[PDB]
């Protein structure tokens, strides 16, 4: 009695490119956002993505270096080969760069920075500030300031445009 | 523990809901086999992403 | 960055970082993201009696982590 | 005094071979050809010094 695995019925595999073989040149990057088992995007056409990981920003372009990002609480771009520009607010998770020419960033939430609004993310950060100073503990401290990280980076994402 | 095992239904379509299984090996003996994939030609497809 | 040193888990951080995204969304479309951030689980073993018995060996909510 | 310049260029070269080696094992025999490309090239400048230095020495 052999079960099937889980992933068997998942008919889009990861394609890998081989390293004895030759370059090939192009000008797409084939980008899936997804959040919480569902994409946004998928296998998309774009000219570049724009992503914020633990160490700095990396401009992600078609060819990228095999790579794996840790993402941090930050807005994400994706700009078309059109010349459109979509803008994202993630709160975390990973993103894989295949030197084959896709990216597939899956994220916790992933949520259009139209959607969320400055005057409720000011005001929350008054509280969350208010709050840290009544903070019981360490923990409940570190807890708050995680808070406040992710409220100042979506303030400072939406006063920049 | 040796493996964590989900044992789930798979929704293949409106009359068809197969048993289907995700087993995810624990830290040590994935470290160990993501360490044989990076300095092997074996589990090839996984040499890049080991890597 | 410092929850790290105090045994939090990167899980937990996420989750608290779901949530505060999700506080910070407009109130219209609140209620379409809130809904993948509301703790509604629990873990419970039947008890001797033939009750239940909650374990408390993982926090369900942002504020006790 | 050049085979200062040499002899570290060298180690250079392979102290990435062993790096490169680590991060791409399967790709071990192209970098180790470049490698001993690169030390005969660095190589013939340090025969260049020491043709000179014999040339300044013997006569």
């Amino acid at each position: 009695h052999d079960l099937p695995e889980g992933f068997e019925f998942m008919e889009h595999k990861v394609v890998n490119k081989d390293i004895h073989a030759p370059h090939e040149n192009l000008e797409t990057l084939r980008l899936t956002l997804t959040r919480q088992d569902e994409f946004l995007l998928r296998e998309e056409p774009v000219k570049c993505v724009t992503v914020t990981g633990t160490n700095g920003e990396y401009g992600i372009y078609p060819g990228h270096a095999y790579k794996i990002v840790q993402l941090n609480p930050s807005p994400l771009t994706v700009e078309y080969t059109d010349g459109t520009t979509k803008k994202y607010f993630v709160s975390g998770g990973f993103a894989h760069i295949n030197n084959e020419g896709s990216c597939d960033v899956n994220t916790v939430e992933c949520t259009l920075l139209d959607d969320l609004d400055l005057a409720i993310a000011e005001k929350e950060l008054a509280a969350q500030q208010a709050a840290l100073g009544s903070a019981k503990d360490d923990k409940a401290k570190s807890v708050v300031e995680i808070r406040i990280s992710v409220i100042e980076a979506v303030i400072a994402a939406l006063k920049h445009h | 523990a040796d493996r964590y095992q989900v044992i789930f239904n798979r929704f293949v379509s409106a009359g068809v809901q197969r048993n289907a299984v995700y087993n995810i090996p624990s830290y040590e003996k994935w470290k160990e086999d993501l360490a044989d994939a990076a300095s092997s030609d074996n589990q090839k497809n996984r040499y890049l992403f080991a890597n | 960055s410092s929850w790290r040193d105090h045994g939090i888990s990167y899980l937990k951080y996420l989750n608290v970082c779901t949530e505060t995204l999700h506080s910070t969304v407009k109130e219209s479309r609140r209620a379409k993201y809130e809904r993948w951030s509301k703790p509604c689980y629990t873990a419970q073993r039947p008890d001797g009696a033939g009750g239940q018995e909650t374990i408390d060996k993982v926090p369900i909510h942002t504020k006790d982590y | 005094i050049a085979l200062a310049g040499v002899g570290l260029g060298i180690g250079t070269i392979f102290g990435n071979l062993l790096v490169a080696c680590a991060r791409q094992p399967n790709l071990t025999k192209m970098l180790f050809n470049y490698a001993i490309l690169g030390f005969a090239l660095t190589e013939a400048i340090g025969l260049f010094a020491l043709m000179l230095a014999f040339l300044m020495l013997f006569s």
